[PDB]
RNA sequence: CCCAUAGUAGGCCUAAAAGCAGCCACCAAUUAAGAAAGCGUUCAAGCUCAACACCCACUACCUAAAAAAUCCCAAACAUAUAA
RNA sequence: CUCGAUGUUGGAUCAGGACAUCCCGAUGGUGCAGCCGCUAUUAAAGGUUCGUUUGUUCAACGAUUAAAGUCCUACGUGAUCU
């Protein structure tokens, strides 16, 4: 039991992926460094 | 695929799903909660 | 469609909170930028890949120095999500012909003109 | 001493001469004949006509993407004007009748052979949108159930609201994002492109800013 | 471990990195005599030489790119004046 | 007191820095004269070489 | 198998004009 | 939770309409109780609700499921200082 | 996917499994007096007929039965048969 119809990260239903701990910090960790580089760039 | 206007609810894109993620509402929190003051 | 995305100038005014936060001058601007690649251009458009190498970012974790300057910030703004961009500091001046071989750029950004190997004695 | 205080008073109000909701036809009377695209954006998004509120003090607010076929006309027309007291109640609608042709290819066919015959209309509808407005000598109290009996079997999210209400929810909205504590939010991160985000984000998402999702309203995105 | 404690501390991320126990010579003549330098700190100090270069030319070059700005200003500055003198003016003023 | 009112860990007290800065030179002190008296065997080392 | 229809819009080919 | 008398079955229409099929009014007795909000009766009776009194209920006012065919499916764990 | 072949209906043989239960068990409701029923919860251990016509699956009909259940298994099963 518990299939995913035809392949899994495709098409009409697809199997569910969440988002980790990890996963947000790491994303959070990147928006820091652009936002630093927004300022640097406008003097 | 699938148009962008669907019956369903559409899956995102991973990334679009941890944009979602990080951007939640996070409502502000008191430092003593108010039902423990006069 | 997915296009080039224009970027409203009010992303690159900073405001009295960010000069706090980062420690800039905006009296003062810094002249040169250290660049690095931290990110990289598999599965990005092509012309955010003919940027990187225009700006001689080939090679990810590697500092290039870049003048502080419109046109060469409106190449970095294309690809100002893929790059690291810090001020460079010469706390001791620029090099000169007597010190050009014993500089070395440290992880601060500052530019150091003399590099011992040695303790500090203080 | 149990305290009573003023009764609120309709003495200014006004009834008009038709109080019920009038009939609204399964086509127009005259009918369309060039077949039109699928066009799925008038359903997408926020909706910008009758957003506010006009005669009446009582709505059903749209909180979704969706269309209104002749048969959720029925539902409604019947539901109100049974349920409605005339004398002191008056409902208006607040969309059009079905005008958009939805065409249907006869059973069994393959794929090809060009479009197919037109076979009903629908309404379009965006969130955000006034379907039915009531008014008269009443409070929200006492149309509030009959009004949500109908918006849920409405085929989009809805939900029964008034004149404060709706002002309230607005209020809220504001007041959540002016006070959120998280530093980063959709808006800013997309119409700067930053961590290259676009490139899964549409361009419609720049004035969605994440509280739209095809033809969901999201209420609790900020 | 440790890469951001060592960016605390003004040191590279990675300690195979700038700093003495990199840089330094691996080894030495029993006798005293220094060793030969290696291949690797030769490559390394060609392209910090090469690095300052550029940041000493990009200067140099923001530098006489402003000084030029500041004399075609200051020069066109001093063509306004030199317009207005002309013949003395006569008819009804005089 | 409960079982949440402090931490688990036991409570660290570290030892006066002006104390422990005599009690180090002493520990030096008895190293070196150690090394000066040849009071050791067999020794090893960790030594860096070719990266 | 179900006989289908045809589409009854000729024409609408030409290329454009540069 | 507690408690409910009365002009009066208001008139009208109706075979009958008595708070409660419809139409009009919706005034008044008692400190307090709608010419009646929900049931009920062929019409009445009958049971509640809004009243008084008593007196700290010291109310949340956001909603809410599941079924398939060989055999569930890593093992586990709420507690030691973000790395 | 397969045409340098994955044999194509119904039946026979042997059946494996699902429960959305036809019968048997245990319960709630009923416009449940009783006898019979109707509806819902729980239950898959065990059981679920023989014949006339039709290649038929079905369907009709005769006689029964506590009941003659609904489905999946390459419309289960032809290197077992027809
Ligand atoms: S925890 Fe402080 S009032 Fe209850
Ligand atoms: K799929
Ligand atoms: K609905
Ligand atoms: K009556
Ligand atoms: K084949
Ligand atoms: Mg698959
Ligand atoms: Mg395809
Ligand atoms: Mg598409
Ligand atoms: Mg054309
Ligand atoms: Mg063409
Ligand atoms: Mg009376
Ligand atoms: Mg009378
Ligand atoms: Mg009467
Ligand atoms: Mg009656
Ligand atoms: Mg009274
Ligand atoms: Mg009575
Ligand atoms: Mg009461
Ligand atoms: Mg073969
Ligand atoms: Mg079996
Ligand atoms: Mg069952
Ligand atoms: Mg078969
Ligand atoms: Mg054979
Ligand atoms: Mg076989």
């Amino acid at each position: 039991r518990g299939r995913i119809p035809g392949r899994q990260w495709i098409g009409k239903h697809r199997r569910p992926r969440f988002v980790s701990l990890r996963a947000k910090q790491n994303m959070i960790r990147r928006l820091e460094i652009e936002a630093e580089n927004h300022y640097w760039l406008s003097m | 695929g699938s148009k962008a206007v669907t019956r369903h609810r559409r899956v995102m894109h991973f990334q679009r799903q941890k944009l979602m993620a990080v951007t939640e509402y996070i409502p502000p929190k008191p430092a003593i909660h108010p039902s423990c003051l006069p | 469609k997915f296009t080039r995305s224009r970027i409203p100038e009010k992303v690159f005014q900073a405001s009295p909170e960010d000069h706090e936060k980062y420690g800039g001058d905006p009296q003062n601007p810094h002249k040169l930028h250290i660049v690095t690649r931290i990110k990289s251009t598999r599965r990005r458009p092509y012309w955010e890949k003919d940027i990187i190498k225009m700006l001689g970012l080939e090679k990810a974790h590697t500092p290039q120095v870049h003048k502080n300057i419109p046109s060469v910030n409106a190449k970095l703004k294309v690809v100002k999500h893929l790059i690291r961009i810090k001020p460079l500091k010469l706390p001791q001046g620029l090099p000169a012909e007597e010190n050009m071989s014993n500089t070395c750029l440290k992880s601060t950004g500052e530019l150091v003109v003399q590099w011992h190997l040695k303790p500090v004695e203080q | 001493v149990k305290t009573l205080l003023p009764v609120p008073s309709f003495e200014d109000v006004s009834i008009p001469e038709k109080p019920k909701l009038r009939f609204i036809e399964r086509a127009p009377l005259v009918p369309k004949v060039r077949r039109e695209p699928k066009n799925l954006s008038d359903i997408r998004g926020p909706s910008t006509e009758a957003t506010e509120f006009t005669e009446g003090n009582f709505a059903i607010l749209a909180l979704g993407g969706g269309y209104l076929h002749w048969g959720h006309f029925e539902m409604m027309r019947l539901t109100i004007n049974r349920s409605m007291d005339p004398k002191n109640m008056f409902a208006i609608w607040r969309v059009p009748a079905p005008f958009k042709p939805i065409t249907r290819k006869s059973v069994g066919h393959r794929m090809g052979g060009g479009k197919g015959a037109i076979d009903h209309y629908v309404t379009p509808v965006k969130a955000g949108r006034l379907v039915v407005e009531m008014g008269g000598r009443c409070e929200f109290e006492e149309v509030q159930g009959f009004l949500d009996q109908v918006a849920h079997k409405l085929p989009f999210a809805a939900k029964a609201v008034s004149r404060g209400t709706l002002e309230k929810m607005r209020k809220d909205q504001e007041e959540r994002e002016r006070n959120n504590q998280n530093p980063w939010t959709f808006e800013r991160i997309a119409t700067a492109n930053m961590l290259g985000i676009r490139k899964v984000l549409s361009p419609y998402d720049l004035t969605h800013k994440g509280k739209y999702w095809g033809k969901f309203y999201m209420p609790k995105r900020v | 471990a440790g890469g951001q404690w060592r960016l605390q501390q003004g040191l590279a991320a990675n300690p195979s990195g700038y700093g003495p126990l990199t840089e330094l010579p691996d080894w030495s003549y029993a006798d005293g005599r220094p060793a030969p330098p290696m291949k690797g700190q030769l490559r390394r100090k060609a392209e910090r030489e090469t690095f300052a270069r550029r940041v000493v030319l990009l200067s140099q070059e923001m530098d006489a790119g402003l000084q030029a700005w500041q004399l075609r200003q200051q020069k066109l500055q001093e063509e306004q004046r030199k317009q207005e003198n002309a013949l003395k003016p006569k008819g009804a003023s005089l | 007191k409960t079982s949440l009112s402090s931490p688990p860990w036991p409570e660290v007290v570290l030892p006066d820095p002006v104390e422990e800065t005599r009690h180090h030179a002493e520990v030096v002190k008895k190293v070196n004269e150690m090394i000066v008296t040849g009071q050791y065997g067999r020794l090893f080392a960790v030594v860096h070489f070719a990266s | 198998k179900k006989s289908g229809g045809s589409s009854k819009n000729l024409g609408g080919k030409s290329s454009g004009r540069r």
